[PDB]
């Protein structure tokens, strides 16, 4: 089995930028290697075949590059349809084996979440449940993370997370953090608190509130 | 009035026979002076003289080697009798009977063609044994047979020729797991030859080898036996058979160009010291009218022994190169057998006398008597004659004179038999009475010299 | 009545090629006549024969011709864990050369194509292959439809059911009018004979080099049959194009098979979809009935005719001896939905081994009469066998039995002067058609000019 | 055009098989090979096999060699893939593929077919709403709590999908066998409580329509 290495997974880049994708194949597959592209929520469109040839409708800026066992995918003048994945496949032996994938990020400016801490509804209390939920939105770049502390004490298991993919208008990215737990434990503490990590603060941003302090 | 033998002469006896075959001389002294001593035998008698003094030698013949003709490989005799004694006297002629029988058997040619292709796996005793029984049995039917034999498979090149993988053009089985000979177009195995017991080990020696393609390349094989007369070694003057064998169709002239050959076959001997065909690949197949026009020029018969299924295919050919035949290749060798044996059934001969060492003195002349029984005069040959049938004529030689020669010998021989008859023949010119010379006169008695049959000088 | 046989023209190849095989008129974009010759054992640039093409412009002193450039390197693929294989050494690269439009069409018959996989091969053969070409851009293309991937044993297994290993592609080719290339393949389906079709557009759009096998899905291939009558019947040997079902908007198909049913032979009429519409059996067994076959309106009524080659015939003669000499059959095209009959008229050769109808040629209206006029090749014709190509007016009874002109080769014995044909284009603009013969034995071409 | 019409996104059981269509449009699926191609989120691509549906031969990667059997019929232009012994594993989305001119490429997909392999019945949601905690900002954040709901997809709006700016709805995540999911709406803080924020869930899998009033919270 050929195993093909895909860099970068991700690069964050602009409109109108040259970027390339490399490819490289555990051994020689002479230009045996298609790209394909995946654009949001979207299947699959084949971009070149055979190392250099475009699809036919395939726009003349993607080209392909290379021999031996490295290859290369080209986008030049990006446009906004171009911010997708990407993926190389092999057909020199079978089975066929795919890259691991690039993706296409819009690159903006570093900007640090809006955070904000929800305690149980009473609706979910009288059912018998209690959960914390956190929202960390508008933040860039993609990475960050959220820590739980009850009392003081990190909390680990009975966290669920989900990101949104990069928002259409402003570039960023939101992520909900939502800790569950018996309500019996729940009114058992008080002071519950959920931490932001992010680049853009060395120390994280902390929002907290009292267990039934109105 | 006169006859030519009183009136010439005639100092001696000898005079006398020289003057014509008809004449006498009267020995008997007890005769008058009066009366002529060379004469006809009818006057000598009339005129008193003693039959036992008469000298009138007369010509004949002698069976001295008188066996008899032959019937059914030892001595064999064809002519009778062998040997006769003419003996002649001066102008005289005598005449003497010969017969001529065909006993030997008709020379016959059998070359065999071999489809040693793969599909002729199946095939292949057949063909062995039809082979072996061909020389067999032939040589049962004829003494004077010859047999030989080749084999073929088609143009060995692509696409008829498995080129690949490597090791398969040294055997094309290769890609069975089963080995077998390298492809070839056609090879030459075995010149005529009459040596039954051979041609029979060698023919079952053979073995197949493969090609893709169904139609094979015989009518190469046909083309090349026909012209290559030295190789093959045809006789002259023999009979000409040429059988070939399949199990499936055949290429013809236009084919070649799936193997890109189209240079047109030349009709000539392309087989060398090596006995392949070398113009194989690079000459295309021989058209029906070519083989026709070319088995005809070197006279040789074409015997198709094709198996079942392609019999109504070469039947078809068969018409289009007239003089052809088909016979039916199976594990019984009747059919094609019947074909040959049929084929000998045809052969008719001739007996044409030629005589050598004719003196110039003498001269011959003959009544044929043929098979219709008719004496035809002046005519020395009979023709249509069949193995056993037998001729006669009646031979008459006359002498010019006397010579001194005395004793001469001259041969009458058929033409193509190694029989003949050799006649000696004795010029008898004296008289008897000649031995009795007594050298002194006694009688003339004036230096005369000698006294012979009652005369002097 | 009237191409003159004085003022002629040569165009002349290189020793041993075979140029002249085989030829066409082509056209360039401007108007501007030339002639495509094709020369199948030319050698190539490493002293291999790998055949070629030239493209001589017209010219009254001919002379030599300038290359048509094709790849001749062979190509290796290791692809889909398999390794395909080109073999272009001895290919006959312009065996068959046809023009259309601003394109050319030569074909290598005898290119070989293999496949390996571990120890296992699809087997060395001929597949053939077509390069295309479009001189005044430089373009090229390739068109092989019979390579496969499919492992010799598969074919084994099958009963060697579709096995194009041994096509030829290319042996013989036509165009339409449309632009539908139709190759003819007579080693197709081991040895039966089948047809490919493809637009020459898509044959284009859709070569890239390095691939090898790929795919034109315009295309449309003929079909495998278990019919022992088609059985090494070599179906494909020739092919020509014309109109025979009376509908303008559909183009028919003319077929040759001279070995069909054990060497009976025939030619088949065919739709676009290889439907038989009409078949022709040959009158006597190997005479090679199909070896030529041509299509043309030659009594005046705008139906077309059909003109098939036998040039092995045997003729009857006196004390029953046959005689080869070869034959044209002519099938006029009756009026309604009526199918071609029984010959109108047969010409049969009078030179023994002449081959006469190895080639026949549409001139189109050599003397402008009305009725169209046709040239029958007979390659080792004439009294010398040097070779003779004799021409035919039409009339409205169909064709003459005497000919109107007789040509005889000015080159010597062996050019096989007639073994190719073209004419019905004015290469000199003088209002007449002309015509061009070939004669591959001396690597030549001769072109004759009709004159007022 | 080209185009290969894969089938319906499928819900099946584990243990249970599934048999996924794909259907040629615009030329015939015996043209060319057609491959069969796995995707999940985290593990990426794999190829599963391809089948010659002129002559029905496949290749498979020993991977999927027992699970999946590639089968087409050129009578009704449909290549198919089958699963059998279905596991969590398979849970994917599969799509068909097949080359533009070169043999061997992958340059034609389906639009892809999600099967999801689950024991869960149907669940409605809770639906809960969260409101801000007990000084204030000049912008507030309200929020929608959708959990314990079974298969997806649901559709949350705010406001009837008045409220579409400011809105931050999270893709579901699935937590033992049931899906839950978020959303939060961000407004200026003369906006709210003043006027009316209600949140709106629609689960259509168990016929549930859930409409829920972000109230402040009260001593
Ligand atoms: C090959 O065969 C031929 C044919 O059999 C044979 O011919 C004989 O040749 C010998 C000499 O070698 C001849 O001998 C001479 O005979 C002369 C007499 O000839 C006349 O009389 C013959 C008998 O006639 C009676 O009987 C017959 C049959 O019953 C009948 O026909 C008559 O009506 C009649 O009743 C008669 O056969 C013969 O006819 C032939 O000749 C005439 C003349 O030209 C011809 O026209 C006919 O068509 C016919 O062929 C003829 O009518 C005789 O005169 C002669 O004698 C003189 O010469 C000899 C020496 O040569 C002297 O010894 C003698 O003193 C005389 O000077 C001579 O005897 C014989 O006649 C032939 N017989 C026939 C039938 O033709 C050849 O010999 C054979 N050759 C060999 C090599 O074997
Ligand atoms: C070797 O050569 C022989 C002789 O030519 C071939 O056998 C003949 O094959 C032809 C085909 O070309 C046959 O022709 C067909 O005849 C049929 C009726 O024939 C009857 O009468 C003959 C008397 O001669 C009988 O022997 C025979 O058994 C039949 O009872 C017709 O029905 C056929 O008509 C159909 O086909 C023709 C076109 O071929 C159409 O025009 C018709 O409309 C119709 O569709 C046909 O005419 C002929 O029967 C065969 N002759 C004999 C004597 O058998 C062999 O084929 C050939 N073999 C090889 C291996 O080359
Ligand atoms: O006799 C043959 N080949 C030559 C033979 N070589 S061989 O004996 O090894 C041999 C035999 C059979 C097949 N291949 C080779 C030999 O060396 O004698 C045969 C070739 C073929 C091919 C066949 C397929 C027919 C097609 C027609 C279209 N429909 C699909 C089927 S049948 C025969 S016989
Ligand atoms: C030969 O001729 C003689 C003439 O004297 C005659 O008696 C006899 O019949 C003939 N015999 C033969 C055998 O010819
Ligand atoms: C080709 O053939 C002749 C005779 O074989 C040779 O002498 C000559 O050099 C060649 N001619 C040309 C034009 O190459
Ligand atoms: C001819 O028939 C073909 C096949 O149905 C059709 O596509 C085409 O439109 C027709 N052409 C004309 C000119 O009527
Ligand atoms: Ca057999
Ligand atoms: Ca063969
Ligand atoms: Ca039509
Ligand atoms: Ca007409
Ligand atoms: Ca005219
Ligand atoms: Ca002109
Ligand atoms: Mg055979
Ligand atoms: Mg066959």
């Amino acid at each position: 089995d050929i195993l093909m290495t895909q860099s970068p997974s991700s690069m964050s880049v602009s409109l109108g930028d040259t970027v390339s994708i490399t490819c490289h194949a555990s051994q020689g597959i002479s230009s045996n290697i298609g790209w394909l592209q995946q654009k949001p929520g979207k299947s699959f469109m084949g971009l070149i075949y055979y190392g250099t040839n475009l699809v036919d409708g395939v726009p003349s800026r993607f080209s392909g590059s290379g021999s031996g066992a490295d290859y290369s995918l080209t986008i030049s003048s990006l446009d906004s349809e171009d911010f997708a994945d990407y993926y190389c496949v092999q057909y020199a032996q079978l089975p066929y084996t795919f890259g691991g994938g690039t993706k296409l990020e819009i690159k903006r400016a570093d900007a640090a979440p809006t955070v904000s801490i929800f305690p149980p509804s009473s609706e979910q209390l009288t059912s018998g449940g209690a959960s914390v939920v956190c929202f960390l939105n508008n933040f860039y770049p993609k990475d960050i993370n959220v820590k739980w502390k009850i009392d003081g004490s990190e909390r680990q298991n009975g966290v669920l997370n989900s990101w949104t993919d990069q928002d259409s208008k402003d570039s960023t990215y939101s992520m909900s953090s939502t800790l569950t737990l018996t309500k019996d434990e729940y009114e058992r503490h008080n002071s519950y608190t959920c931490e932001a990590t992010h680049k853009t603060s060395t120390s994280p941003i902390v929002k907290s509130f009292n267990r039934n302090e109105c | 009035g006169p006859n030519i033998c009183t009136t010439r002469g005639v100092s001696s006896c000898q005079q006398c026979l020289a003057v014509s075959p008809m004449c006498a001389w009267c020995s008997d002294e007890a005769l008058p002076l009066g009366s002529p001593r060379c004469d006809l035998k009818e006057n000598l008698l009339k005129d008193n003289c003693a039959p036992e003094s008469i000298e009138f030698p007369v010509s004949e013949a002698r069976v001295l080697e008188d066996r008899p003709l032959s019937d059914k490989s030892s001595q064999v005799t064809q002519v009778s009798p062998q040997r006769i004694a003419l003996r002649l006297r001066p102008d005289d002629s005598k005449n003497f009977s010969i017969q001529v029988r065909q006993v030997e058997d008709y020379p016959v040619d059998i070359y065999y063609l071999m489809d040693l292709s793969y599909s002729m796996k199946d095939d292949l005793w057949s063909i062995q044994n039809l082979g072996t029984k061909l020389a067999t049995q032939m040589r049962k039917l004829t003494s004077n047979l010859r047999i030989g034999f080749g084999a073929f498979v088609d143009k060995p090149v692509s696409p008829y020729m498995y080129i690949s993988p490597p090791e398969a053009l040294e055997n094309p089985c290769y890609d069975m797991k089963t080995t077998c000979l390298p492809m070839f177009g056609y090879k030459h195995v075995l010149t005529l030859t009459d040596q039954v017991t051979r041609f029979n080990e060698e023919v079952k020696k053979q073995s197949v080898s493969r090609n893709r393609d169904a139609p094979e390349g015989g009518f190469d094989a046909i083309m090349q036996a026909t012209v290559c007369d030295e190789k093959i070694g045809w006789r002259n003057d023999a009979s000409h058979l040429l059988v070939f064998t399949t199990d499936a169709k055949t290429h013809i002239a236009l084919d070649g160009r799936l193997a890109g050959i189209v240079q047109p076959n030349d009709g000539q001997c392309h087989v060398g010291s090596d006995n392949h065909y070398s113009a194989s690949t690079t000459m295309d197949y021989p058209s029906l009218g070519l083989m026709t026009e070319k088995l005809s020029q070197k006279n040789i018969n074409l015997i198709f022994a094709v198996t079942e299924n392609v019999v109504n295919l070469y039947q078809n050919y068969s018409e289009l190169i007239p003089g052809t035949t088909v016979g039916v290749l199976s594990m019984d060798s009747s059919n094609v057998l019947q074909l040959i044996v049929d084929a000998y059934g045809k052969i008719r001969s001739k007996v044409e006398l030629e005589v050598r060492d004719l003196p110039e003195e003498l001269s011959l002349s003959f009544n044929a008597t043929c098979l219709n029984n008719e004496v035809i005069p002046g005519l020395k040959s009979c023709m249509g004659l069949k193995i056993g049938d037998t001729v006669s004529f009646s031979i008459e030689a006359k002498v010019r004179g006397c010579p001194q020669e005395k004793e001469k010998s001259f041969t009458i021989k058929p033409v193509g038999f190694k029989d003949s008859l050799i006649v000696q023949v004795t010029f008898d010119c004296d008289c008897a009475c000649q031995a009795q010379a007594e050298p002194n006169s006694h009688r003339c008695n004036n230096g005369n010299g000698t006294f012979e049959c009652g005369v002097c000088r | 009545l009237n191409l003159d046989p004085v003022q002629l023209t040569f165009y002349a190849g290189p020793n041993g090629s075979q140029f002249g095989f085989s030829l066409d008129f082509h056209k360039d974009s401007h108007g501007r006549v030339a002639i495509v010759v094709g020369a199948p054992r030319t050698l190539g640039p490493s002293q291999e024969e790998t055949g070629g093409v030239f493209l001589c412009p017209w010219r009254a002193e001919g002379g030599q011709c300038p290359s048509l450039l094709f790849d001749l390197r062979d190509e290796t693929r290791n692809v889909g864990s398999q390794t395909l294989q080109t073999f272009k050494a001895r290919q006959g690269l312009g065996a068959s050369v046809v023009s259309w439009s601003d394109v050319i069409v030569a074909c290598a018959p005898w290119q070989h194509w293999n496949v390996l996989e571990k120890t296992e091969e699809a087997e060395k053969t001929p597949v053939g292959s077509c390069f295309l070409a479009q001189p005044e851009s430089g373009r090229r293309a390739e068109y092989s439809p019979c390579r496969g991937n499919t492992l010799s044993r598969i074919y084994v297994e099958n009963d060697f059911s579709w096995d194009k290993r041994y096509c030829e592609a290319g042996f013989s080719s036509v165009v339409t009018q449309a632009g539908e290339l139709v190759l003819g393949a007579p080693g197709g389906y081991y040895f039966l004979g089948l047809l490919a079709q493809a637009p020459v557009a898509d044959i284009f759009s859709s070569y890239r080099p390095g691939i090898l096998l790929w795919h034109v899905s315009s295309q449309s291939l003929s079909f495998d049959s278990s019919n022992p009558e088609y059985f090494d019947g070599y179906w494909g040997y020739s092919v020509a194009v014309g109109e025979f079902d009376g509908d303008l908007n559909t183009t028919e198909y003319v077929v040759g098979a001279p070995t069909w049913s054990w060497t009976l032979g025939a030619v088949e009429i065919l739709d676009s979809y290889y439907q038989r519409l009409h078949r022709l059996r040959g009158e006597q067994m190997a005479s090679y009935f199909g070896h030529s076959v041509a299509v043309t309106d030659v009594n005046g009524d705008g139906r077309h005719d059909l003109l098939v080659g036998a040039p092995l015939y045997m003729e009857s003669r006196a004390d029953r001896k046959l005689a080869e000499v070869g034959r044209v059959y002519l099938f006029l095209q009756p009026r309604g939905p009526h199918a071609l009959g029984a010959p109108s008229l047969l010409l049969t050769g009078t030179q023994l081994y002449g081959r006469f109808g190895s080639a026949i040629a549409p001139l189109g209206d050599l003397d402008r009469d009305g009725y169209n006029d046709i040239a029958v090749a007979a390659p080792y014709g004439g009294p010398s066998g040097r070779g003779q190509v004799l021409v035919f007016l039409g009339q409205s009874e169909g064709l003459r039995s005497r000919p109107s002109q007789v040509l005889d080769s000015p080159f010597p014995t062996g050019s096989a002067f007639g073994f190719s044909l073209r004419g019905a284009v004015d290469i000199d603009d003088n209002g007449y058609p002309d015509l061009i013969v070939g004669a591959y034995g001396a690597n030549q071409v001769a072109v004759y000019r009709a004159q007022p | 055009e080209v185009q290969l019409q894969q089938s319906g996104a499928e819900l099946v059981k584990p243990g249970a098989s599934v048999k996924l269509s794909c259907t040629a449009s615009g030329f015939n699926i015996k043209d060319t090979y057609v491959h069969w191609v796995k995707q999940r989120p985290e593990q990426g691509l794999e190829w599963i096999g391809r089948i010659d549906p002129a002559n029905g031969y496949t290749k498979y990667d020993p991977k999927f060699q027992g699970k999946a059997t590639i089968t087409a019929d050129t009578s009704s232009n449909t290549a198919y893939l089958q699963l059998s012994s279905l596991t969590s594993e398979d849970t994917a989305v599969y799509y068909c593929v097949r080359p533009l001119y070169d043999y061997y490429a992958m340059d034609y997909w389906g639009q892809g077919t999600s099967v999801t392999v689950s024991s869960a019945k149907t669940t409605a949601p809770s639906v809960y709403p969260l409101a801000p905690v007990c000084t204030t900002g000049s912008s507030v954040t309200l929020g929608c709590l959708v959990k314990g709901y079974f298969p997806e997809p649901v559709t949350l709006t705010w406001n009837s999908g008045s409220l579409s700016s400011g809105v931050h709805t999270f893709p579901a995540v699935l937590q033992s066998d049931l899906y839950t999911l978020s959303s939060s709406v961000t407004v200026t803080s003369s906006t709210w409580p003043s006027q009316s924020i209600t949140c709106n869930v629609a689960h259509p899998a168990s016929s549930t329509k859930v409409d829920k009033k972000i109230e402040p919270r009260g001593p």
